């Protein structure tokens, strides 16, 4: 039903998080650690293994079921504020219903909270995508038991003709106050938060054009069904006498974008999303392949700490021309392999531009489609030869990238000086453009950027573009860096020299052209113009070109 | 109903047993209400009963025995129908519409449920002097507006195959009487199936690629 | 339209909205019933014929739709609307005191073509009321 659907979202949305968090670190100690070994998490005397005593299967098993059942007392505060509201919601549409009607009203919210939302990922985490590779069956079994045992603690249920679990009914009786505790705490959340607050009210923008969308598509129903109602008071000022004025001021809706990724839903995790592409032959669609030869993410050497490096051109990536879940296949196959352990990636961001960009349906899938846990295992990011558009689209989509605000893991190359020291040098093989650039060309230092505000900028004319350099500092993502802007000379279209004093630089589907203050304009410009005449030589035919009007 | 009663003496506790003992516990009570509705012909109640049918989403030792034991029924009678150079045909009808709309259940290579759709593929152009049209006119009818959101991702890989070697080799029309009246049933099926909008469809119409049955 | 874009006059951002908003509504399906040409698809087509120079107009379809004192309370209302917003910026205004004397002469002057709707417009405006007025209102329904 509707009302079900709103709990799934809420949950799912934000309690992926909070129980992969908690639980992941639990499950690495009984997978790998060598002092478990092997034992069989089995009480059942038709199946009992008589090689195994059955003493040391029931303590590990109430022993195994203590840790996980103290780490969910432990962890209240780490609580979502989304869920602590969605509780007490409930806390008190049953105490509303209680009280027209010893039921206890916290004891049916836990036992629902607790089966719906915690029980489903321990019984199998892989599923969730909590961990990559599925859980061997003996190590399944224990936690298809424990699942049970915990259950009955919210419940206050004994066993009964239970035999086969009854032994355990002792541990339950002493922790039944304990779950109390972890119930009312949440339960405990004000009716009204007028203490908690968090006044973010962030813009958006996505979520609003899907409801003017929906509310465009339902005009005339809805309306109907507020005439029905509200006689009582003229609807001139209620909702159907603003509804249709606003609704028909802002005009139809403009039609959606299209989707170049494959059709997705909510139920999509890391361990769905394999499933489907190795299903689909991507391998020999020819389109994977291809990706191969623009050496997009690709493997190189290591680094100081020896994990290995990994380089991803922008460049290389188009914004639609080619399907976004091909390129997300390649990535995780090639990050399969080693993304287990801590791993290195560096980033090439040089002369970004609109054309590859990443649009914020298809960049949120980047957070959900890996594991999860391979975001832990970043050991450090490296963004090189960054550039102003960068850090205006960052601010927009600052949401998304919120987690990654002030992240350790984010290194920024502030000066070429920087990167050599700490990279390996000899073995990065960053661009071979990028290379072929060198930076080993005059430059204009203390060059003024005259604009509403003026920003030192050093330029360099390169032998086949122009590198504008500048030399004050600028924060993005809570690190200092200063940009540095690349044009291709191909694309100085435009070469005014206004005055001595200032030059104007104009540049395809950049508005207002681009003007600096240096004491020699006339040399700046003289070498664009020995620069963009060279070029002209070079291409096979430049008169051939405009017939083009925006 | 009093199978379901039943479920509550047994055990008390819903959620331990009464969705467990008997897992398509909600779907059973709504069967009671549609009975407490004026008497009406044949087809209009057919249309409430598939209804409900459709929503039977686990599996059971029942279900799976009803649909396979009624398939056989069906499979033989229809050899009579044809073979033999009305209320046969009545009959015949109620069959496939209950034998579809509780496709979903018995899902999961040769298998009974595929089975069922090749039979059911090679009635869409069956050609029968003496009865062939009813046939036609009603197999479009079902297939389109009430087979079970499960079983779409089977009817367009099976639907599509059969297009795909409607052309030879280097892509030449293969033009022929029955293939021409093949794709006029495609295309009125096709229809019907994409213009309804139930519950569950959306989800299912995803896993299938209808885009080179199209352009075929 | 006039209101929003005239510079005599210096409304605030807020005022203008309200005057935005009016212009919106007045173009709705509910306020052209009100005026009593529903069924026409456009107002302007109608109002304005492109042949007016070389023919003259050929009126036709003489059933004529009624009116009811009730449509003329929704725009004397809306209308009301309008007018007091912009009174809140135009200092010691005195539109709404003309507006009343013009509607008042009409209510108590024996004209059956007028009087109805100056009397269902004297009331909707008029913010204060004495007892000799009252008395004529009682002796108008004798």
């Amino acid at each position: 039903s509707l009302a079900s659907k709103i709990m799934t979202f809420c949950f799912k949305v934000y309690g992926a998080t909070y129980l992969q968090k908690l639980l992941d670190p639990l499950l690495r100690i009984v997978i790998t650690s060598s002092d478990w070994q092997h034992v069989s998490f089995e009480v059942d005397p038709t199946r009992l293994e008589p090689s195994e005593s059955l003493e040391e299967n029931q303590r590990n098993l109430l022993q195994m079921t203590e840790k996980f059942f103290h780490a969910i007392i432990s962890s209240s505060s780490e609580f979502p504020p989304q869920l602590r509201s969605v509780c007490h919601c409930l806390y008190q549409a049953t105490c509303h219903s209680l009280l027209n009607k010893p039921q206890n009203s916290i004891g049916a919210v836990g036992s629902a909270m607790f089966l719906r939302f915690i029980n489903p990922a321990i019984v199998s985490p892989y599923e969730a995508g909590i961990l990559d590779k599925k859980p061997p069956p003996r190590i399944e079994r224990g936690l298809k038991l424990m699942s049970k045992i915990l259950q009955s603690i919210a419940n206050h249920v004994l066993f009964t003709k239970e035999e086969h679990m009854r032994p355990f009914n002792d541990f339950v009786k002493s922790n039944f106050d304990a779950a109390r505790r972890f119930f009312l705490d949440i339960a405990s959340d004000c009716p009204t938060s007028d203490a908690v607050n968090h006044s973010l009210s962030f813009i958006s923008d996505g979520n609003v054009l899907a409801l003017h969308r929906l509310l465009w598509n339902n005009q005339e129903k809805i309306g109907q069904y507020l005439s029905s109602n509200r006689d009582h008071k003229a609807v001139g000022r209620r909702p159907f006498d603003k509804m249709a004025t606003l609704l028909a001021y802002l005009g139809p809706p403009e039609h959606k974008p299209v989707a170049d990724t494959h059709w997705s839903s909510l139920n999509l995790t890391s361990s769905k999303f394999e499933e489907f592409m190795t299903r689909h032959q991507v391998h020999e669609k020819e389109e994977f392949k291809a990706l191969k030869t623009l050496s997009i993410f690709y493997q190189a050497g290591t680094s100081k700490a020896g994990n290995p490096i990994f380089y991803y051109v922008a460049r290389r990536f188009k914004t639609g021309q080619i399907n976004g879940d091909l390129l997300i296949y390649h990535v995780l196959l090639t990050l399969k392999p080693y993304y287990a352990k801590p791993y290195e990636i560096v980033v090439d961001l040089t002369h970004t531009g609109p054309s590859n960009r990443f649009k914020t349906d298809f960049l949120s899938k980047w957070f959900v489609v890996f594991p999860g846990f391979a975001y832990d295992n970043v050991s450090a990011v490296y963004i090189y030869n960054c550039n102003s558009w960068v850090r205006e689209y960052t601010k927009y989509h600052e949401r998304l990238l919120t987690g990654l605000k002030g992240s350790k893991r984010l290194v920024f190359i502030d000066c070429p000086g920087k990167l050599a020291e700490h990279i390996e040098h000899e073995q990065q093989k960053l661009p071979a453009a990028t290379l072929a650039l060198e930076e080993d060309l005059k430059v204009f230092h203390n060059a003024l950027k005259l604009a509403h505000k003026d920003t030192k900028v050093s330029i360099k004319v390169g032998s086949t573009a122009v590198q504008v350099t500048s030399a004050e500092r600028t924060k993005v993502l809570g690190q200092s860096v200063f940009l540095n802007d690349i044009y291709y000379a191909s694309e100085i279209e435009e070469i005014c020299l206004v005055d001595e004093n200032q030059f104007t630089l104009t540049i395809a589907n950049q508005g207002t052209p681009l003007t600096f203050m240096h004491q020699e304009c006339e040399a700046i410009v003289q070498s664009i113009i020995h620069i963009r005449t060279r070029w002209e030589l070079s291409q096979p035919d430049s008169i051939p070109q405009h017939t083009k009007i925006r | 109903r009093h199978l379901c009663e039943e479920a509550d003496i047994r055990c008390g506790v819903d959620e331990v047993s009464v969705h467990n003992l008997l897992p398509n516990y909600n779907t059973f009570m709504e069967f009671a209400s549609v009975s407490n509705m004026m008497s009406t012909g044949r087809a209009a109640l057919q249309k409430r009963v598939m209804a409900l049918l459709r929503r039977i989403e686990h599996p059971t030792a029942g279900n799976t025995e009803a649909w396979e034991d009624t398939h056989a029924k069906w499979e033989q009678a229809t050899k009579l129908i044809l073979n033999y150079p009305t209320d046969s045909l009545q009959e015949w009808i109620n069959m496939t519409g209950f034998l579809c709309a509780l496709g979903g259940v018995c899902l999961q290579a040769d298998t009974p449920v595929s089975k069922f759709m090749d039979r059911l593929l090679s009635l869409m152009v069956c050609n029968h002097e003496k009865v062939g049209l009813q046939i036609r006119t009603n197999v479009k009818d079902l297939v389109g507006l009430e087979l079970s959101p499960a079983l779409y991702p089977m009817l367009f890989n099976k639907l599509k195959n059969t297009i795909s070697k409607f052309f030879d080799s280097q892509g030449q029309v293969l033009l022929t009487d029955t293939n021409t009246q093949f794709v006029e049933q495609t295309i009125a099926i096709m229809k019907n199936l994409l213009d309804n909008h139930t519950e569950g469809s959306s989800e299912h119409l995803g896993q299938a690629s209808i885009e080179t049955m199209m352009l075929n | 339209h006039s209101l929003c874009t005239c510079s005599q006059l210096h409304f605030s951002e807020e005022t203008k909205q309200v005057l935005r908003l009016s212009l919106t509504e007045f173009s709705l399906p509910k306020f052209y019933l009100l005026f009593g040409i529903s069924k026409v698809k456009s107002a302007a087509v109608i109002a304005f014929r492109s042949s007016y120079r070389d023919r003259s107009f050929s009126p036709g379809s003489y059933e004529r739709e009624t009116f009811a004192l009730t449509s003329l309370e929704t725009v004397t209302e809306a209308l009301l609307e309008i007018m007091e917003a912009c009174m809140r910026d135009i200092p010691t205004c005195k539109w709404l005191d003309q507006w009343t004397e013009l509607a008042q002469r009409f209510a108590f002057q024996y004209n059956p073509s007028l009087q109805p709707r100056a009397l269902v417009v004297f009331g909707c405006i008029s913010k204060r009321v004495s007892h000799g007025q009252i008395k004529q209102i009682i002796r108008i329904l004798s």
